């Protein structure tokens, strides 16, 4: 296909500034995660630690890649490097959407439906959907780890990495399985997190306005504040893996819909701007869930009653 | 009697109210009654208004996003006390009156009506690691000056009450609840029929719940365990009306109920908080501000009449379940809290965690019919939590009087407490024979319990103790006192000594319900105590013995809950630890 | 020249195995330091802490030298790789052993001479030492790095990671640069530290030995465990940093000691197991400075003066 | 007069020492003498072994690893009491007769003897964090119980009495110190002549030095900056014979000298603790425990006979160096330690981090020939640390008895004071004429300083407080004490009040050597006091004045080393806060 002359070299720079960004500021997060360990706050700092987790582990194969595009699409480094940066870069996607989804039902469970966040155990709980999360999300990103290898065609004799779903039945299924792996992927980690989480902060937005109804003219402006900070969370989430999973799925519908090749050529095109989008989440996250929770700013930055008589 | 009083950071400001405790019927509550004091120099043009604040917190802390309380209002009723607007002009209760006898004009009056239905103040337990605030409902009268409603509450200029609402139970007894539901197997020949049973439907903290099951096994199938779970049907309906439930009293037998045989069993289950101290969400009755109190008392909703009541309703039930070797259950209902108690409880763990008495001469020197006021120097505030004991020499103590309050039931009328300051008294008029016997002035607020130093007149069902026989200079010695009427969850047995030919002392102590031990510093870790609900036990385990530790032992009782003095005394033993 | 057919087969399972050993034993040390760290408010921790860094990321880049004697001497990943690689191997080789030096230059101060050591700032001073130790190790290390790269068809295509000393200097210099590196490296990261070492602790078994005269039974034993350790610690180090450096000395001075060619193919074939054995001290190094140290095993798991009356 | 007790958790091994720290003047020291109670049977036949543990820890901590403990003895003698040796011979000192003489026999004595040469008790700074145990040089007498030294020693039967060595001052003066050194410069032809000296070769702790700095400059080449450092010569000759050092006062001048000049100006440069609290490393003068001591007293060698003295010397110099624009310095040696004094000093702070006394007599007729028991009750034990003052009309206070026994100089005989319990007693036998004032008692041992009711009988250098005039009825007012006459770290000084016709009442205080401060509850943070020392001047800013603030404000000092009570007062300021 007609890659864009513009892409290979707008491409690398866009990935350095996210690989600083996200990285520092990850860094920060963790750093502030780790100076802190008061055991004190945030019931639930585990799902924001392992989203700073999967995030920082998510931008820090990014050079890697980054040398790709800058290499004209020729992997130097070997099969193995190939196969662990792609099952990193997919794992700690699925993790991060997992994290923000998690995030939004303890928020929604510790909010709207206090009396249930305050009885059980919380601490224990959290820790177990961690680990099963984290657990699931390298179960799913598995496939694009026994699936992925590198070296294909061409005198250029250029190492491209990429993933040769031709291990199974290659001729038996080929566009079954790309597709097949693509919807799980894109209905497994983003379509079912993200109505979860979504469906958890309409809820939210709901009994924040509820609570909010008269207070005082402090509170509703408080309440417009708290509107604003759901809205933007969503609203970042939504611009970020719109495009990636928006392109993504149309180009796996092409294969059965006889997209306008042509037009097929821009989705080829397009979907690395797509996925940087998808990345620019990645790297604005600690600068609100961090920033907008005073703790990680904090972290970084009567009389009593008596008895007398009686006398009848 | 006195009255309670909370002052305000000022301290101009000084509030007085009645009993801190409130009693809610079925029908109508005791209205709040209540005054304040007012500078009108300071108040040159404020107003000072006291509501009732009864609101209910139903999240952990505050503020989780920074701008979340949550804490609900069920109900204020606000009132200015200065100068009280001629449009209710309810007559003063004569506690009122009796406050501006003591205080003056200055102390302005205030009296608060609730309505008939509103939740019981019940508190849910933050658990092992939660400190914070409780989730639960509060009542709190407070009252700020200001010279409009709408003004920022004052650090200085407000004063803080937090005031209980308990129900106790109804004079009247209730139907004992029965159960009944029948359930076939894969074998149907005669469904298995479930016939469990409660004594009585209203119960106090602590009694032991007699859970009477009987079934007929006519099934084949065999059932392994049976398993007894009094729940507490926590309603907490707050927004999302749910039934969140929590066991508190649990019990798995082993009685294997083998088929075409007729089980029949009475288990004795006591719902205390110690067993259950750590299930987090359990509802516990009124908390002053952080102190240990029973499970929540059980709630008197108007029959037929379920207006949806927001906040915690609090019932408790039998769960009965019968485990198939390859799940037949029922439920019970059942109303657990207290009985009306005449002294207003104290709302603190009444020996709460030194002070010494100087009673009158042992030679007060009286005939018959020479009345004698009997009187005792006390080291510091018992607040009227005194009791004086008719210690008759060579017999057991007897309890004359609780609290320096009305006397305990059956005293007859001669003796007579009055206190005064830190230091107590108790007259008597005649002295009848019976009244030439030594006399003591006794306080339980501080532990130890501390006695007085005894006085001799000089005229011119059952406590079965174990152990004895002078023994072991510096072994150990195991005395078991066992108590054949009182329920061990139902009362706290003490253990006292008297030094040989000396006056009385405390020992060691037991609070069952709570499950929680008390020792003197005599003794200390020394000394141990435990009580087990096998047959009404308790034993005393005192170790590295001595010549000091010769004395005459005494165990005894006090109610459990409302620690009141002591009013039953064991037979005593005179053990002069020897060889 | 011929490899030992012995050594291709041999010498990964030795890496793998050092790798597992050394690796596990890091993290467990990592984690007790972590899970106090901060709060007892040790001085000379932060050497340890650095011993156990440097220790576990010599190990951690080791399987790709494993894979690299498996695949007969084909470094399959990029010139990138091999350059971090071997700048990370030698960055904690000179780490290791100045941190070795550095633990017993503090106890010989906190030992031989404890007045300074109450004197001084231990934390101000420790840290400071911490940092330049791991620049100077950086810079030792950055010839390496500059100087490693990869290629060598050599007509069979086995593409080969090496030192190119080619690289800058000229032709002109072809052994003097290799024998000015290997020399500096070896006197500036073996040479020094270890006689800082060795003659520290030399001082330390002295003052106890005469510390300790005194008492009886118990107080002897005491005193000869203590000995015992110190020699435990420094024949711990020369077992395994003597083969490395002295083959590589000996090879270097092969150059102009025209050896018989075949103890030099011996010494060729030698070397690596040399390298294994010089990774014996970092796999050994938790089980016994974290063993030793109660501080890690804990980890893991009156009257009063009165006043009276003269009566004269 | 009392004397030292000490005793094992038994509570039957009691130590009795005469007085804890000791003078080791040249030529010796003072024998150690003490008295320990026994019992043969709890010594059955064990013998309480007691020994002067002069010890030497050199290693921070107390286990830095296994089986190295960083301590060595220094020195140590042992005793065997009871039966007493038969070979000692040794006549007992009058103490322990006395000792006998109320308590039993079984106070079996010993007597110890320490060589000529040891080091006095010094321990190093430890730090701002340091923890562990200070590193130094420390004497404690031990008295342990066993059959035989060897056998194994228990930690009840075992007491360790920490004892002092110190030197004080020598009671003549010396010889002051010189300094001439000359360096040459471009005009070498008349090189830098140095003659910078001191005032006196002896100071106690406090006493301003006036380092006189003389130095002729003609070289063209100036000095910027001028360095007086008063600095520690640590002698440390434990294993290696190191010299640490550490400036504990470093005064710095810009006296940019310049050629053809001849700067002789003195330098005041008070050494103290406060602005030295963190110079790990600094030797100061033995603590018991943990009390916060003054720095290292000089220790005096014998003609520099130094038998390599494993221990921590102390020597206390004076630097001065002037510093080329484009470094000349000299040294000065002083020797620093308190002057001999009466009262053996008090190794605490004296008044440590409530007390409240009662007088009798008020009022109580008195003309000549009848002596005054003006006794006083105390709420707890002061020590012996009351001092008696009179009031002699419209005067201010005057110190009559210090220590509670003792008597300030200059004041007559008829006073007389007497310890009893928690209660004292002051009489005056013949009442002279000007008996006509009225009394109080200032105990000095716990802030706040709490004094007498006042007891006015029946007859039928300078100080000045400025910034007097009733004003500012709630604002802040600034007082000014100008003590001349005595070094602010030489004394630390105290603000009072007495009430209308009412007694006495302290307010704040200051102890400047030490450089902190306390003050009284009844103004709490509302007072501000501090000491500046240019002007020798205490400011005592009371702010948010109160018609409470309507007092007599008095001013006194006290020596700042071993705090006596009060023995200056100044002359007062009636301050009616208002408009
Ligand atoms: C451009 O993308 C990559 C570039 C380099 C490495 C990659 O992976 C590790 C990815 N990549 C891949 N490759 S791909 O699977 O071969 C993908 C190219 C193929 O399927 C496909 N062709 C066309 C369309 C329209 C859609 N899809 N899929 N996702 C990611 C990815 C990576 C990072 C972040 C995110 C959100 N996504
Ligand atoms: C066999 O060794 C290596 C194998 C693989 C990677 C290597 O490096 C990262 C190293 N290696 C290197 N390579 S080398 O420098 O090219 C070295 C091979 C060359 O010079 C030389 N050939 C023969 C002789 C006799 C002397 N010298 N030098 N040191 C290390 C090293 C590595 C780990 C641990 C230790 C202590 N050492
Ligand atoms: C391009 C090709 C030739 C490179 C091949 C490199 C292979 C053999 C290397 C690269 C990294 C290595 C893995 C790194 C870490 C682990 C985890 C451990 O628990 C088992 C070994 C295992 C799984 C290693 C096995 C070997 C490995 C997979
Ligand atoms: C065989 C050849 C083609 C492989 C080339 C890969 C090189 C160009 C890649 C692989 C890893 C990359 C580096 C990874 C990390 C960093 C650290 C950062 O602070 C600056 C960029 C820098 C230094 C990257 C620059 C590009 C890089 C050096």
């Amino acid at each position: 296909y007609t890659d864009w002359k513009s892409s290979g070299a707008l491409i690398p720079a866009i990935y350095m500034l996210v690989f600083l960004l996200g990285t520092t500021g990850n860094g920060l997060v963790l750093w502030t995660v780790f100076r802190s360990s008061r055991e004190k706050r945030r019931s639930a700092d585990i799902f924001i630690a392992s989203l700073a987790v999967a995030d920082l582990t998510f931008v820090v194969t990014l050079p890697l890649w980054a040398t790709y595009t800058y290499r004209d699409y020729d992997w130097p480094f070997g099969t193995f490097f190939c196969k662990l940066s792609s099952y990193l870069i997919f794992v700690n996607m699925y993790a991060s959407v997992f994290c923000l989804t998690g995030l939004s039902f303890d928020r929604y469970l510790a909010i709207v439906r206090p009396v249930a966040n305050a009885r059980l155990r919380l601490r224990v709980s959290g820790a177990v959907a961690t680990a099963v999360l984290w657990v699931l999300a390298a179960l799913l990103a598995m496939p694009v780890m026994v699936l992925r290898t590198t070296g294909d065609l061409e005198n250029t004799t250029k190492v491209q990495c990429y993933m040769d779903y031709s291990m199974v039945a290659t001729v038996s299924s080929e566009w079954a399985w790309e597709v097949g792996l693509g919807v799980s992927s894109t209905t497994v980690g983003f379509v079912v997190p993200f109505t979860i989480m979504l469906t958890c902060y309409f809820f939210i937005a709901q009994t924040i306005a509820g609570h909010f109804r008269k207070e005082r003219i402090e509170g509703l402006r408080k309440r417009r504040r708290l509107l604003s900070i759901i809205v933007v969370l969503v609203v970042t989430f939504a611009l970020c893996w719109m495009p990636y999973h928006l392109v993504k799925t149309l180009y796996m519908l092409g294969s059965l819909l006889h997209w306008p090749c042509d037009f097929d050529l821009f989705l080829m095109n397009i979907f690395p701007y797509c996925t940087c989008i998808s990345y620019v989440n990645s790297c604005l996250n600690p600068f609100l869930y961090a920033f907008f929770d005073p703790r990680f700013r904090q972290a970084c930055t009567s009389c009593t009653t008596a008895s007398s008589s009686l006398a009848k | 009697t006195r009255v309670f009083k909370k002052a305000s950071p000022n301290g101009k400001l000084t509030v007085y109210l009645g009993k801190r405790d409130f009693v809610d019927h079925i029908d109508l509550v005791e209205p709040v009654d209540g005054v304040v004091l007012v500078d009108p120099e300071y108040l040159k043009e404020r107003r000072v208004y006291v509501t009732l604040t009864a609101a209910f917190r139903y999240g952990r802390e505050d503020l989780d996003v920074l701008g979340l309380t949550f804490r609900k209002d069920l109900f204020v009723a606000n009132v200015q006390s200065f100068p009280p607007a001629p449009e209710d002009k309810k007559p003063l209760t004569r506690l009122q009156e009796r406050l501006i006898k003591k205080l003056g004009e200055h102390a302005y009056p205030f009296t608060f009506e609730i309505p008939p239905n509103l939740p019981s103040s019940v508190t849910l337990q933050p658990g092992p690691e939660d400190t914070g605030k409780a989730i639960g409902v509060d009542y709190e009268v407070k009252a700020f000056v200001a010279e409009n409603l709408e003004e920022k509450i004052h650090k200085r200029n407000s004063v803080r009450l937090v005031i209980e609402k308990v129900q106790y139970a109804p004079e009247r007894p209730g139907p004992q609840p029965t159960a009944e539901t029948t359930r076939q197997f894969l074998m149907s020949d005669k469904p298995l029929h479930l016939e469990a049973s409660l004594d009585k439907e209203i119960y106090y903290h602590g009694e032991p719940i007699s859970v009477n099951v009987h079934v007929t096994n006519n099934t084949n199938k065999t059932v392994k365990k049976i398993k007894i779970s009094v729940r507490q049907y926590a309603d907490i309906v707050l927004f999302n009306t749910a039934q969140y439930k929590v066991p508190v009293a649990m019990e798995e037998a082993d009685d294997t109920v083998a088929p075409s045989s007729t089980f029949s069993k009475v288990y004795t289950l006591t719902p205390f908080l110690a067993n259950n101290r750590e299930k987090r969400g359990l509802a516990l009755d009124g908390k002053l501000k952080h102190e240990d109190t029973n499970l929540a008392s059980s709630t008197l909703l108007r029959e037929g009449a379920n207006r949806e009541i927001l906040g915690i309703i609090v019932s408790y039930k039998v769960k009965v379940k019968l485990v198939v070797s390859r799940d037949v259950a029922v439920e019970l209902p059942f109303t657990l809290m207290h009985p009306k108690p005449k002294e207003e409880p104290p709302h603190r763990e009444v020996p709460e965690h030194d002070i010494q008495m100087t009673q009158s001469p042992s030679s007060l020197s009286a005939s018959v019919g020479d009345r004698v006021t009997i009187t005792c120097r006390a080291s510091q505030s018992v607040s009227s939590a005194v009791a004086w004991y008719q210690q008759k020499p060579g017999k057991a103590p007897k309890l004359l009087i609780y609290s320096a309050s009305s006397l305990y039931s059956g005293v007859p009328s001669r003796f007579s407490g009055s206190r005064s300051g830190t230091d107590f008294t108790l007259t008597i008029s005649s002295l009848q024979p019976e009244d030439f016997a030594t006399y003591y002035c006794q306080q339980y607020k501080y532990v130890p319990v501390t006695f007085g130093q005894g006085t001799k007149v000089e005229i011119k069902v059952q406590l079965v103790e174990s152990g004895g026989g002078l023994v072991q200079p510096g072994g150990s010695l195991r005395l078991s006192c066992a108590a054949s009427g009182f329920n061990v969850y139902s009362s706290s047995i003490h253990w006292v000594r008297q030094a040989p030919g000396k006056g009385l002392e405390w020992v060691a102590s037991i609070s069952s319900y709570y499950g929680y031990t008390y020792y003197a510093d005599s003794v200390k870790g020394r000394f141990t105590i435990s009580a087990d609900t096998s047959k009404n036990t308790a034993y005393l385990q005192m170790n590295s013995l001595r010549a000091e530790d010769t004395a005459v032992y005494y165990c005894a009782r006090s109610r459990q809950f409302w620690y009141s003095g002591l009013d039953y005394w064991g037979q005593g033993t005179l053990v002069t630890v020897s060889s």
